[PDB]
Parts: C-alpha cells; structure tokens; sequence
C-alpha cells in the first residue's frame, strides 16, 4: 500500500537518486547486494513503499533510471549500489542531449518515451495500490528539463489522479555553467506549472552556502551536495513508512501547503546541521530544532523569506519527542514573525511527528515552506532569458529541432505570470 | 554421393584447371602423386573428397576431369610438371594442330577428329558416378578451341545428357585490352551455345582482375598465374557446401532455383571480396558487414561493368568459416537500405544465403592472405548488358567491311551464320532492356 | 433448391474518362445496395437504396478462382452421385459474363487457364482420382455448344449444325453432337482454347469479343462400357440482353442477331415466373436456350448455380434493378 | 494411450526434432544411449506418450525422420542423440529438393512418399489407442513445405480423425535468406487449411528478438532459437504426460481454441525467458509469468496483437501453483484488455495447470493465441507473391516439374481468403 515509482532522468538527477538510494538502504538495512542487515522490526513493516521483494529475500528499488547518453549509467552500476537495481529499468539512447531542450522533448525523446512508460507501467501496475511518483531531475540540461517534462505530461494522461511531484534542480545567475540555461529552465517550468502537484525547487549556490556557511565544510564536491536533498527527499515521505503519533502522506501534506492550485512550487530545508566538532556544543531540542528551520541560511533554495511572506510552512519531525513543544514552538514562531505570514490563513504551519530519527542521530526535522519569496527565483530567469531572446540569440538549436518561437513566448508569458500570482497573494490584506 | 565433372578447354581453360587443381589438393589433404598421407584414419568421404576425386583402390586419387586441347603444347606442361601422376593418362587429349584463333576450324574442320573421343571419355567418367550433379566447363571465349570446339560439345551434352545442369566458366574479351586480332568474331559465334545449352553461364575478363591484383592486393605487374588462383576461389567457394558441412548449405541446383529468373536470364557475374595482401590482412576488420559492402562495390568486380548503371535481379550470397547466421540478417538488411543498390520491382525477397564452415586455404606461393571469411556474391543484374554492347561494336567494325570473313568461310561455315549469330546476340541485349523494367497498367 | 450469387465488376478505364459514377456497393458477405438518383416534382433530387440478399455476394476486387470456389466447386461432389448440375452467366452485355465464364480477357488472347470451364474440368480429375470415387471406373467426355440465331451449332466440329429432338422419357437431346473423349487437364484446356477461338464475335471498339451466342460446355461422366450418363456438368455462358444505346453502327446483319437474344432471353425470363407460380404449362419450348435449359429447373436431381452479373455504373443502373428482380425470383423458388 | 508420432520433415525441421528430442529426453531421464536415469516415479507412468520400449528397458522415440538429401540425416546421427533414435527411421532419398516446392510436393517426393507412410503405420498401428501427430517443417524450403504437405495430405485421407497439428516455421520480409520463398510459403498455406486441425506458426524474426530483447543474448544461433521452439512444443502436451489440477489435451485445446473451422493459425509463446543475471531480480509468481504471456515482445510469431483481437487464448501452467490466482489474473487481462478480446465470446482464455515444472525452474507457462492479428502474416506473403508472379518471375522451375498456373491461383486467392476470415471476426459487431 501507497508505493512510490522513482523516475531519476538526466545526469543531475541520476547522481542525486544513486545517493538517494544509499540513504533509503541504509535506514531499512538493505545490504549493497540487495540483502536484509537490519535489526529494527519496523524496518521491514513498510518497505514495500520503495522496494519489491524478489527471489529469495531481496530488495529490488522501484527505480526507474532514464537517460540520453550511456555514460552516466556506467556510472552508477559501477558504483557502490550498481548491485542494487533491477538491470531491466536502465533506460538509455546514445545521442547525447547537447543541453538542449528541444532535443529532449522533441526529436530524441519522443522517440525515447514509448520505451520508458512500458516500463513506468511494468512498476505501476505490480503496486498493490500506487500513490504517486517522483522525479529527480534538472531544469538546465536536455534530459533533466525536456525529457523529464515529456515523462511527466504522459502520465497525468495515463494517471491522473496519483501526487506527482519532482526534486528539481533550478540554476542561478551566481553559479552558471551552462550558457543557454535560461532557454532550458523557463520550457519546463512551463510544463511544472499545469502538471505537478508539488515541486521542491532546490538550487546549488543555496547548497554551497549551506555547506560553507552552516556545516563548515572546506572542500564541498557534488557528492555533498546530493547528500543534503537526499536527507530532505527522505524526510517528506517519513510517516509513509514509520509509526508516528501525528501522520502526513504526500497526499496528506498536499491538501494543506497548497492554497489554490498553481501555487506548488516549495522551497525544503533540514536540520539540524551543525559542523563536525560543532555537535557537542548544540544541545539537541525541539526549539533547537525549529531556529535552524526557520533561519534563511538553512533555506535549500537560494531566496530569503524576508522578501515575502509563508503562505504555509509544513515540518515533519522525527523522534521521541513531545507534542506540547512542537505544537508551542510551531506557534510561538508564527506570532513572533506575524509579518511574515499571510494573515488570511489563521496557522499556516503543519506539524507531522514520526517515531523513527535517522541512524546516528536523535529528533532531526524537514522544513517545507510554499513562500511568495520564489518569485525571486522566476523573475531572475525571465529576466536572463528576455535579454537573450529579444536578439534570438542561440535559437537556431531549437527551431532547427522542430520548434517554433509560439512555443517560446507561451513559456515566457507562463512564467510571468505565477510572478503575478504570488505577488498577489503576498500582498493586498 | 555429389559429384561433379571439370571439363576444360583450351589453353585458358587448361590453365584455370591447373590452379582448380592445384587447390583441391590442398582443400583435402592430397598430395601431388594422388595420395592422402598415412595420419588420415578418418573420414575421407566426410572431407568429402569425392566430388572431386573418385578413390581408386589401394589408397589412390584420381580427378574427376578432363583436360581438353587441340594444341600438344599446353597439356604437355602436365606431362611432366608436377602433377604427372595425378591425372589419369587417358583424360588429357591433345589434338595436333590448334584451332589458330578460328571457331571454324574448332567447329569444323579440326574438332569433329577427336570430338569422339573426348564424348566416349566422359561416359567413363559419368558411369563412375553415382549421384552426378552436372558439369563444369572452362574455357575462354576468344579461342579457337575455347569456342569453336565448346561450341561443338555443349551441343553433344545436351544430347546425351540433357537434364544435367552444365555450369560454364568463360573468359569474356575485355574492352581495351585485347590479345586476339579476330578477338570479336569468336565470341559472337559462341553465343548461341552459351545460351541455349548451358545452364548458368558466368563471365570474367583480364582487365577486372588485373585491377583487383593492382588495387585490392597491390601486386604491381600480375601474370596469368596470379589470376587463375582467384578464378579457383570463386569455384572453391561455390561447389563448397557440396562436401563440407554447415548450415544453410546450397547444392548446384539451388543457385538456379533462386538465381535464374527465365531460362535466357542466367548471365551472373561473380565477386569475391576479400581480396586482401597478407600485410594488408593487419590493420583489418574483415567482419561480415564489410565483407558483404564490398560485394556490392563497382570496382571490386569480376567484369568491367557497373552494377549502377543496371538494376540487380537476384543475389546469392556463400560465406566461409566463422560467420554467424545473425550477422548475415544485420548486414543484408544495410545493403537493402543504400539506394545505390537498385533491385528489381518484382523481386522483393532480395537474394539467397549459403553459409560454409570450411574457411578457404592459403597456396603456398599465393598472393591472398590468411582469412577467417569470406563471401562469393553470384548476382545477376541487367548490367552485363554494357559488357555485349562494347563487343558487338568492335564485331560491327569488322564485319561492316567483312575483313577476316575469307579464313572462316573456307574452313567450314557460310558467310549468312555471322548475320544471325549477330541477331541472336542482338535479341539477349533487347532481353534485358524488358527484363529490368517495371510494369504498370 | 437453386443457389443464387452476384457478381458487381469494376470499373473500365474508359468509364472513368466519361466520368461514370459507381453505385453499386457490396457492404457485407451477401447483402447489395444500389443507390438510385431520384428527383422529386419539385427538382429536388433525392436517393433511393434498394437492399437485396443473395446466397453470396461478390464485390468488385474478388477473381475468378473466389467466384469459382463458392459457385461451380461445391457443384462437384454432386456430379459424382449421379445427378446432374449447371450454372449460368446471366445479366446485361458488357458485364462481364464471358470473363467469368470463358475467362480473362487478356486483349487479343483468352488466358482460359482462368474461368469456370477449366477450374472445374480440372477439379472433376481431382476428386476422380481419390480412392473413394476412384473405384466406380468412370469415363470423363466433354462437349461443347454454341446456340445462334436460334439454332445450336457446334465447336468441336466446325460448323455442324444440329438439331434438338426429344426421347421418349420427356429429355432433351441434342444430336449429333461431337463428344470426344478427354484424357487429363492438359487435354480439356485444349478443347476451349479451340472452342473460343471459333466463337462467333462481333469486332467493334469498345467490346471487340462481345459475345454473340449462347455457349454450353457440357462435361459428360459416363461409366465404362455402358454407354449410359452417370453425370453431367453443363456449363452456360449466355449472350446477354443489349437494348440501351446499342445504335453505333447497326446494319441489317447486327440487329438480325440482335433481336434474337433479346427474344431467346424473354423465352428464359418467362419460363422463371411461371415456375414461380404453380400448375401453368411451362414455356420451354419457345426459344430452344429454354428448351436447353428444361433439365436446370425441373431436374429432380438438378442443382444449378446462377451468377447475376452486374455492370456497376449510374447509367446501367437501369439494367441493374432489372437483373437483380429476376435474381431474386429465381431464389425465390420451390421446385418439387 | 494417447501417443504421439512426430513426423519431422527438411532441414529446418529437422534441426528443431532434434534439439525438441533433447528437451523431451530431459524431462524423463532418457539417457543419450536410451536407458533410463531418472529419479521421479512420474517421469514413466506416461513415457508411451513419445517412446516406445525396446529390448532391456530401452526407450526408442516414436519419430520419423525425413528428408530429400542425405546431409541432415548424418548430422542428426552424428550429434549428441544419434543413439537415441531408431535408423529405420531415417527416411531420406539422395537428389536434393532445389528449395522447390514442386519438386518435393510431385516428382521428387510423391517417389518418396509410399516409402514413408509405410513407415508411419508401423509406428500407427503398434500403438494401444493413438491420439495424433504432429508436423515439424518449414513453409519456405523444398522438403518441408512440399514434401510436409504431401505427408500431411495423406494421412488424412487414412487417419481421418486423429489431431494433427504442426510447428511450422513462416517467413517474414525482414529476414529472407530465399528467393523463391513466396511461392513455396503460399503453396503451403493451401495445404495446410483443408488439412490440419492446429497450426502454431512460427517466424525467426520474431526469435532472434526475443534473444535479443529479452533473453540478452549477444550471439544467437539457430540453436538457440530452436531450444524457444522446443520449449513451446513440449509445453503444449504437457497434462497429457504428466498429472495436473486442470487437464487439456491436444483435442481439448482445438474444441475451445478453434471457434469456426479453418480458423485454426495460432501463435505460441513461453515464459518466463529472462536472461542470465536478471533472475534474481525478478520474483516468480503467477502475475509475473502473465505479464510475459501477452506482452507482445514475447511472441514467437512476429506480429503485434494490438493490431486485431484474440479470438481465444490458453494458458498453460506448469507449477505447483494456487487456482484463484490462475483464474483471477487470467480474468484481470481479459477486462482490463476488453477492446483487445473479441466480445461475443465471453472468457476467451482457457487456462490449464498441470504439477510438474520442468527440471530447473518453478511455474513456468505456455501462451496459445488464436489472434485475428495473424493477418498480417498472410497478407505480407501475398503481397510479395503477387509481385513476383504478376511478371511469371521464377516460373519455368515449377512449371517444368509437373505444375502449372492454375495451381498457383487457386493457392494465391485461398490465401486471400482466410484474411478476409480473420477480417470477419476481428471487427463487425
Ligand atoms: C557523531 C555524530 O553524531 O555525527 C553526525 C554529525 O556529526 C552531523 C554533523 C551530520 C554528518 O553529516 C554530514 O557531515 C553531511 C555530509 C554530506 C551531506 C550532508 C551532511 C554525518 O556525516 C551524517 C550522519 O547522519 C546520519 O547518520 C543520518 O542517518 C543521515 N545519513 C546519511 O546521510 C548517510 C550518510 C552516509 C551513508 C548513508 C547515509 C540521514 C539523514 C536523513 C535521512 C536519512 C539519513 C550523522 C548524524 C553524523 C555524521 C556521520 C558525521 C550532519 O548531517 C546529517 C545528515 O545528519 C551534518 O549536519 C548534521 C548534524 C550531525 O550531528
Ligand atoms: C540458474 C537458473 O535457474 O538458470 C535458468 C535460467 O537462468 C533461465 C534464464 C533459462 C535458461 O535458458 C536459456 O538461456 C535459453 C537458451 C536457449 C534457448 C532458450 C532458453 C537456461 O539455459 C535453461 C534452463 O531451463 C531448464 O532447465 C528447463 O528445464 C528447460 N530445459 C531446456 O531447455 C534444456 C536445455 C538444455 C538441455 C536440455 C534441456 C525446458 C523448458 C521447457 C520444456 C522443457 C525443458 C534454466 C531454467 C536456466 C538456464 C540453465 C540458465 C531460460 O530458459 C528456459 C528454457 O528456462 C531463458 O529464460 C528462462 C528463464 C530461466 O531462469
Ligand atoms: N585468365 C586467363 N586467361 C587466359 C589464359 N590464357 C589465355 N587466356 C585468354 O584466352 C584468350 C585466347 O584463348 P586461348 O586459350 O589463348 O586459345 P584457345 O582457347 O586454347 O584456342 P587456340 O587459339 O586454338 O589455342 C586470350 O585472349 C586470353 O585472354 C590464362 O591463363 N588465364
Ligand atoms: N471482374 C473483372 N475484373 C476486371 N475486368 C473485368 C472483370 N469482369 C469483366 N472485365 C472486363 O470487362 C471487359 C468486358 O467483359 P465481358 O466479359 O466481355 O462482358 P460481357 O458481358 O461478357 N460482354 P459479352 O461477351 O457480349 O456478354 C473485358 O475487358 C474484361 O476483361
Ligand atoms: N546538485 C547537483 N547538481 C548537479 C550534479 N551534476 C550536475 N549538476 C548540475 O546540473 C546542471 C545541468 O544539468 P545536467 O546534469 O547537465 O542534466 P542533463 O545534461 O540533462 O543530463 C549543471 O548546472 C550542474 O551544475 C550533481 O551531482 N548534483
Ligand atoms: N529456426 C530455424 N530455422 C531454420 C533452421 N535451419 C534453417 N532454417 C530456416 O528455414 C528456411 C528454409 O528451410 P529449410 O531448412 O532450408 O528447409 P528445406 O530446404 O526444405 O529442408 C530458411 O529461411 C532458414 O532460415 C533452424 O535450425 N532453425
Ligand atoms: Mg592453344
Ligand atoms: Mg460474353
């Protein structure tokens, strides 16, 4: 009961879901061959939520990993956890993408797509009763922004009624390694908005910061940063596999972050993280907790929740802790920061608490916050992306791959104009 | 038991037979005095030596041939040699005198004074046989004895014998180069028997070869020798899966089956491709895919032709040694997608594979290379058409001011047999001008 | 216990160069629609739908090896068990009877390795040589007609006219007929190669082998030395009614043939509706094709098979309700 | 009771008796040399289903071996199981067929053929009550599509009421390695309507994809697609030799798979064919073996049934396995499927669960489907034989044996109307 399919497109979202898929096997004790090594009983309760039994006691993850060039699937089965999954699920072409959206969405992955959801059904119709899906991708490639887009608006024509919602990577101006990043995130945000019942919009220069700033890392690489969303893309689906004493599903949280439809867009955040050293000065405690959740340099998108107000926050904790602390601190937030709060929403902030802390340590916490301070992300893009397509600059590479500008200044026009949608929600009374 | 008769004639089809003969030896393990060596306590019939060589007792091994000449010279180099004792004494005829570059004299005068003897040989060697295939003729179109006698015994073949298939192996005059003065009247002549008696007659010339041992194998200055050796793996290779095993073998009368059309359609020039200098065979990919490219390739033909300027009819594809029937499908399936390569419209089931285990043998002193693989490609196409209009213009030079007509004329034959042997040729060129096209309503 | 089928023919290309609307569709396995163009007093034109249903239909892209297998194959395990059997080639000039019948026209030469002649002369050898019928050592003869100007001539021979008498059992014969003995297939082919070749045809331009007489093939199965009749398979090819616009250069040598196969075809068309109703003196002797034919209908081991030929076009949609009404009446029948 | 005389006939029939007498001989311990060497009681309570006893507890197949060229022959004595078979069954003449039909079907076989039928009523007549046969051949060679149905075409006319049904091999346009294949394949087709009560037709293209696609086979031979064929032909008679739950014989299966006669084309298939490595990732259970019954990767017969409707299907189970699942996944296909399955039949699957899996695997199955979908099959034949013959292309070599042209009509127009049989019952109500 209440599955998950996981469908990890792209280079960036392939590395994000092979270190999610090491944070999952450790917290229900699968071995990197596929083995049981646990020794709670609650880890086996609900393992049917990411896993299918196969013979003879292994684990097999409903993972279902697409690309458009074999190189990062090499990658990942030779790995630490290319044991792990189900060597039927490893889609892949051989041109590569070219970071283009048009090649991903149009030429090389519709021809691409009939051979992923007959696979994407060989999962969803094993499930005893499906809940929803996740894609783990990126808005800035050709696979993670166009492919992922073509997988996801051919199932809500197929599954219309499951909580679909994506891990997805959006760039910013101080951190760019791509030049036609603008072209590539504005066609698929585009698609998110009509299409998606949450998304968690994530950015790398708010994970550095993180790193830099709050875990006083020296070093960060990739591998880093994929470790801090891998602990949010766990926290969010908690009480879908443990005990707890207040429960939320995907659907749960959905119905209450999720003022009118349209408004999906989320900004996660975990705590705690402190440095390594750092840890026997902290001690642990539910209003420790919460100002690490609500401090802007804890914040998985790169956007200060000054420059807005939460429409509503969600914050699942885990852990032997109390009821009265989380529903006072919970409280004794939102009247403290009253002016960063929409007022036309009396307790804006949901409270989940599961039974079951991570392996190492005791009470961690998840922040999911649907803030009007994300039109600070879309109007950076739309900013880039009409300097550069009122000179039409690199746009032979999409209306050479069957484009058209038509399909351009829709996408344009739809990012401005959820700009207009949270600033009218922010504001007015 | 799959035998067959070698029949060759002339001093071109002598010589061929010279390096078919040579080959075999070498393909079953026969030394040149007839004997298979003493660490043979096997199957010999499981070789499958005698298709080509009838057992005679106490351990000897005798050819199922004929060498034919009306020439003592030729033969006389089998006498001695180096093959002495291999052939049986009374199955290499020599006339006296040659037939002197006249169909004539080959047909007439000279030919009918051993044509008996030659026919009461051949029942000799055709009640030795228990489940004869057919024969196998050599000779050179542009002789005296390679046409003017042929002429005279495929006419006699089919008389007694009739049923059988009659494989011809011919040596068509090539376009600039040309050995013979009256080159062009003898090969108009034999039209009519390569036509109406053989079964499937195929074509080579010097010239197409000669470019293959300067290009393909960069020989600098080829002789005869050099050339016959690649006429003998195109042979080798097609009456290969009548004495080895594989799958997909292919019996003599499954060619025409599936390379004939119409019983006046059965003009197939042959390839062979690879065709690679033993330092050339490094550097190599000699797998089924570019073996099978370089069939379908203009300039590594066996006639000076152009299978673009034509339409192909039918295929036949043999290949040796390490091949997998899997990679056939994947490399038939690329050549049906060039749209160089022109098939017919009433062909759709393109062409025919036959696959061999035994991988072909290096002559020692030979020019090819040690190979895993490799393809023979039978195909007929319309052509070999542009092969007849070049020497029916060099026949109607000639004959527009009856030049050498005075020789043959006073040897045998009349002056009205040119003006139809002329029309006869005539009739097979308007054949593949209303063979290839296709129809509509 | 008379099967009926239809047989709509496509289009020529000429037809298509006059710009000839079809209106004859075969939806179904053995269903017809003609679609008839009307006009109300008003000028305002409307369309007629006129369904029919026969033992079987054929459409216009089936060949004559499909017309054949559900129409003269069945008819061969019959001649077998001593009865007797025939099948017309019924409806207007130009539709196609002689190709079904005689069969393809291929220009200037009749390709009769097709038709109904030969795929049944060579199914009757096929079915004598199983070892259930193998064993009655039976004789297989064929004869071959050809009735014009009202009088039957012949085809084996030359031009032996013949007469039509009767036997004193009330059957008809014909006499003296030339029936020569047949060996295998390859000798009844000879016999109709020979036989259309000396068919009488008029030559024009638009049908230059427009039949002209009304053909029987006869195949007689006689058991050896007896000289009796065990089975009979005769074959009709008819002429054809031809009263449209049949005025393109008509002399008095064309129409004297004329009306005289639209006079032996009434004689056919009353002798059908007089066997519809009951007790009425039969007219069989009016036109000696019905004097032929008397064995199809009140055969008391007789199985015919009829195929209602049918030109496709608007202006032979005429013709077509005309065919199809006498189609349907012969179905419509109870003999004894 | 109930023996089975097996009549393999050419080359290509030939080379799958002998790999399906490898399979058969597995399944009851038959030793290479004949003696017995197995283990279980039921592997020789029902062995006279295939094998007569000889002299000192030998056990001699019940198959007759013909062919028009010696070659075949001496391979199949000279392989591994040249012991097992008796050699006054190797029936063989010595001139070769020409790949002509003609020549095989009139002058070459109809020699031949009194010396084969008095070999087929020794085996006949020695048995306690015969049920059939069954026909291994090749729609496209001389030997097997001629002389198989000179065979065939005179049994009936002695054995007028025992199952004969064949495992014939039919070419397909992407893979041809024939000529002449159209002629031979059409004038075969002919035979095998007005004679044979099943037909499980067979293509090799649909068999090198499944051991590309499915199997991962790398380099396949034809070894490996007759070891598919063989394991479709001893799925078939399987509840006739060992004991099941539901039972289905030959005749059992052609009542209700057969609903008109002269319908009676099928397509085979098998599962479960994983590859090699991907088996301890799936689990064997009965909607796992379903999936691979009617996906349509898994045919051996290279159409697609989404193409047509099943008229009706069978399934085979070979397992100790429950009965509800049988009968509730069997019924989930047909409703979840229903624009696939012909509706005025209600329950178009027949299932069958015998006891017995084969010897190195639990719960295989066998798939049998009596699809309108085959028309695609016939009608790319008669395509290419209307193309070839039009012109006369190819003629004089079956002309000049005793045929003519009214034989190749007749065969093309039977052809076409059998497609218009399965056009009939695909559509119309
Ligand atoms: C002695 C001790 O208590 O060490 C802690 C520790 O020092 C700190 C600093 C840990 C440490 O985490 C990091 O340094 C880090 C590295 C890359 C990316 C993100 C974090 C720790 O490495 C991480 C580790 O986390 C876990 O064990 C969780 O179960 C966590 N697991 C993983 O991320 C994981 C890592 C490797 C392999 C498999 C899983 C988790 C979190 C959410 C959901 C599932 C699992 C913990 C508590 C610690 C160390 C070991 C130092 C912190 O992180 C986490 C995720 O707990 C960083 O800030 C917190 C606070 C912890 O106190
Ligand atoms: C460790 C293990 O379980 O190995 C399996 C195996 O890996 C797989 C992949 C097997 C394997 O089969 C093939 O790879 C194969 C090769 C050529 C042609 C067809 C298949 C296997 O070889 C085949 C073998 O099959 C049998 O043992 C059956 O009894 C089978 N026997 C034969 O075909 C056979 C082969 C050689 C000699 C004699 C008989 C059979 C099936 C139906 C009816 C009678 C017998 C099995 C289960 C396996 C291996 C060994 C790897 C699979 O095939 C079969 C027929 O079971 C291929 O997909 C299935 C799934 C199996 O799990
Ligand atoms: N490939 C090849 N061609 C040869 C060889 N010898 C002769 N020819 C060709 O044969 C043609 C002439 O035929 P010949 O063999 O010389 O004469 P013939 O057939 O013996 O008849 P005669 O003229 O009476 O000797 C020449 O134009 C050569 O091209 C040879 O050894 N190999
Ligand atoms: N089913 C058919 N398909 C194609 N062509 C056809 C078909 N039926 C008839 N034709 C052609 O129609 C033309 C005339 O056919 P024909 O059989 O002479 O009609 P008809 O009624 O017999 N004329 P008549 O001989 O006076 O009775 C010929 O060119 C035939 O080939
Ligand atoms: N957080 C994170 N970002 C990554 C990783 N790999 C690539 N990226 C970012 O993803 C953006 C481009 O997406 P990419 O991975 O190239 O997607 P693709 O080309 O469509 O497969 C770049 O700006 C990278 O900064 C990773 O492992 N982790
Ligand atoms: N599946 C399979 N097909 C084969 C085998 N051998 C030949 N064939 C196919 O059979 C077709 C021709 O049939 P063939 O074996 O030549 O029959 P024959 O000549 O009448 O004996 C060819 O297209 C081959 O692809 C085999 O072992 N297995
Ligand atoms: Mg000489
Ligand atoms: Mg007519």
């Amino acid at each position: 009961m209440r599955e998950i399919v996981h469908i990890q497109a792209g280079q960036c979202g392939n590395q994000i879901g092979a270190k999610f898929w090491e944070v999952i096997s450790d917290e229900h004790g699968i071995d990197p061959t596929g083995s049981y090594h646990g020794d709670s009983d609650l880890q086996l309760e609900r393992i049917n939520v990411y896993y299918n039994e196969a013979t003879g006691n292994k684990y097999v993850p409903r993972a279902i990993l697409v690309d458009l060039e074999p190189g990062t699937m090499d990658s990942v089965r030779s790995g630490p956890f290319g044991q792990i999954f189900r060597p039927d699920n490893f889609v892949f072409g051989q041109s590569g993408a070219g970071n283009n959206w048009a090649k991903g969405h149009y030429t090389e992955g519709a021809e691409l797509v009939d051979s992923v959801l007959d696979v994407v059904r060989k999962e969803s119709e094993s499930c005893d009763c499906l809940q929803g899906f996740q894609l783990t991708h990126s808005l800035g490639g050709g696979t993670g922004s166009g492919m992922g887009t073509l997988l996801i608006s051919k199932i809500r024509e197929e599954y219309p009624d499951r909580i679909m919602n994506t891990f997805s990577v959006m760039p910013s101006p101080k951190v760019s390694d791509t030049v036609v990043e603008p072209y590539n995130a504005t066609l698929s945000v585009h698609q998110l908005v009509e299409n998606t019942d949450e998304t968690y919009c994530i950015d790398n220069e708010a994970l550095y910061d993180i790193c830099f700033r709050t875990l006083k890392l020296t070093t960060p690489t990739y591998g880093d940063l994929n470790h801090l969303v891998s602990a949010t893309m766990s926290g969010v689906t908690t009480c879908l596999r443990f005990p707890g004493q207040l429960n939320a599903d995907l659907r749960k949280l959905a119905v209450n972050m999720v003022p009118f439809p349209r408004l999906h867009f989320f900004m996660p955040g975990f705590a705690p993280l402190t440095s390594r050293g750092s840890q026997q000065y902290r001690a642990l405690t539910v209003p420790e907790l919460t100002q690490q959740m609500f401090d802007s340099k804890n914040m998985m998108a790169a956007c200060d929740p000054r420059h807005g107000r939460y429409l509503t926050v969600a914050a699942i904790f885990r852990g032997r802790m109390s009821m009265k602390e989380v529903d006072e601190q919970m409280l004794n937030v939102q009247n403290k920061n009253s002016s960063y709060f929409v007022e036309w929403i009396p307790n804006n902030v949901k409270t989940a608490v599961c039974d079951i802390p991570p392996r190492g340590l005791k009470m961690s916490a998840t922040f999911i916050g649907n803030s009007t301070a994300i039109q600070e992300l879309f109007k950076r893009i739309s900013e880039q992306f009409t300097a550069m397509f009122r000179r039409k600059a690199f746009l032979h590479w999409y209306t050479g791959e069957g484009m058209d500008e038509m399909e351009f200044t829709e996408a344009e026009s739809n990012m401005n104009d959820l700009v207009s949608e949270y600033q009218q929600y922010q504001d007015a009374t | 038991m799959r035998e067959c008769i070698s029949i060759h004639v002339g001093q071109a089809g002598v010589q061929i037979g010279n390096a078919c003969w040579e080959l075999y030896c070498l393909e079953h393990g026969i030394q040149p005095d007839g004997q298979m060596p003493s660490d043979k306590t096997i199957g010999g019939g499981d070789d499958s030596f005698n298709t080509f060589f009838s057992e005679t007792g106490a351990g000897k091994h005798v050819p199922r041939a004929v060498f034919v000449d009306l020439e003592p010279t030729v033969i006389d180099e089998v006498r001695t040699g180096t093959y002495r004792q291999l052939f049986h004494p009374e199955q290499l005829i020599t006339g006296k005198e040659d037939a002197a570059n006249n169909y004539a004299r080959g047909h007439y005068t000279i030919g009918k004074e051993i044509i008996d003897l030659v026919l009461d040989r051949i029942r000799k060697l055709a009640d030795q046989c228990t489940g004869l295939q057919g024969f196998l003729v050599f000779h050179s179109f542009g002789g005296g004895t390679g046409s003017g006698f042929t002429s005279l015994l495929m006419e006699r073949l089919s008389v007694d014998y009739g049923k059988k298939s009659k494989l011809e192996f011919s040596i068509y005059p090539a376009p600039q180069v040309s050995t013979a003065v009256v080159e062009p009247y003898n090969s108009i002549l034999t039209t009519h028997t390569t036509l109406e008696h053989s079964d499937c007659a195929f074509m080579v010339d010097n010239e197409a070869i000669y470019d293959i041992c300067r290009r393909n194998l960069d020989i600098e200055r080829p002789t005869y020798t050099n050339l016959n050796r690649l006429i003998s793996q195109i042979v080798s290779s097609i009456t290969a899966s009548l004495r080895f095993d594989g799958a997909l073998n292919v019996d003599l009368t499954e060619f025409q089956t599936n390379l004939v059309p119409y019983p006046r359609i059965h003009f197939p020039l042959a390839t062979y491709a690879p065709v690679i200098s033993a330092e050339k065979a490094y550097h190599e990919q000699l797998s089924v895919a570019e073996i099978t490219n370089a069939c379908f390739e203009p300039a590594n033909q066996m006639v000076k032709c152009d299978p673009r300027h034509g339409k192909y009819m039918a295929c036949c594809l043999l290949y040796r040694g390490d091949v997998v029937p899997k990679d056939v499908n994947a490399a038939i399936a690329t050549i049906k997608t060039k749209r160089s390569i022109q098939f017919v419209d009433w062909c759709p089931t393109g062409f025919k594979v036959g696959i061999n285990y035994q991988p072909p043998t290096v002559v020692p002193g030979g020019d090819l290379a040690k190979v895993q693989r490799a393809v023979c490609m039978l195909s007929n196409t319309t052509a070999i058409a542009e092969a007849w209009a070049r020497l029916d213009h060099k026949f109607d030079l000639m004959y527009a001011k009856r030049a050498f007509v005075h020789w043959y004329v006073g040897e045998g034959m009349e002056e009205g047999e040119f003006s139809e042997a002329r029309e006869d040729m005539a009739a097979l060129e308007k054949d593949y001008e209303e063979v290839g096209v296709d129809s509509v309503e | 216990s008379i099967t009926v089928c239809v047989r709509k023919r496509p289009i020529s290309r000429k037809e298509v160069n006059r710009k000839e609307i079809d209106v004859i569709s075969v939806p179904r396995k053995d269903m017809l629609i003609v679609h008839e163009p009307r006009s109300k007093v008003d000028l305002t034109k409307f369309l007629e739908n006129h369904k029919f249903r026969f033992d079987y239909a054929f459409n216009d892209t089936c060949d004559n090896a499909m017309v054949y297998k559900y129409t003269a194959k069945p008819l061969v395990k019959t001649i077998f068990e001593g009865g007797m059997a025939t099948c017309f080639a019924y409806g207007q000039t130009g539709s196609g009877k002689t190709h079904t019948m005689g069969g393809e026209f291929n220009g200037k030469v009749q390709d009769c390795k097709n038709g109904i002649y030969a795929m049944a002369a060579k199914d009757v050898f096929v079915t004598l040589n199983m070892p259930r019928y193998r064993a009655m050592n039976l004789v297989v003869s064929a004869s071959f007609f050809e009735i014009y100007s009202g009088k039957v001539f012949d085809l084996l021979s030359d031009k032996q006219k013949l007469r039509v008498l009767e036997d004193g059992k009330q059957q008809v014969q014909v006499v003296g007929l030339t029936e020569k003995v047949v060996d295998g297939v390859e000798e009844v082919l000879k016999l109709i190669q020979h036989g259309n070749a000396a068919r009488t045809s008029g030559q024009t331009s638009a049908n230059s082998n427009s039949s002209r007489s009304h053909a029987v093939f006869q195949i007689v199965l006689r058991p050896q030395g007896s000289t009796k009749i065990h089975g009979k398979f005769s074959f009709i090819d008819l002429a054809g009614n031809e009263r449209g616009v049949d005025t393109s250069s008509a002399d008095r040598q064309t129409r004297m043939e004329g009306a005289e196969i639209n006079k032996s075809l009434l004689a056919l068309k009353e002798c059908i509706r007089a066997l519809g109703k009951q007790s009425a003196h039969l007219p069989f002797r009016v036109s000696k094709l019905t004097q032929v034919l008397r064995d199809s209908f009140i055969g008391e081991k007789s199985k015919t098979c009829m195929i209602a030929m049918i030109s496709p076009g608007l202006s032979s949609c005429e013709h077509t309700l005309n065919t199809l009404r006498y189609a349907d009446r012969v179905k419509e029948l109870v003999v004894k």
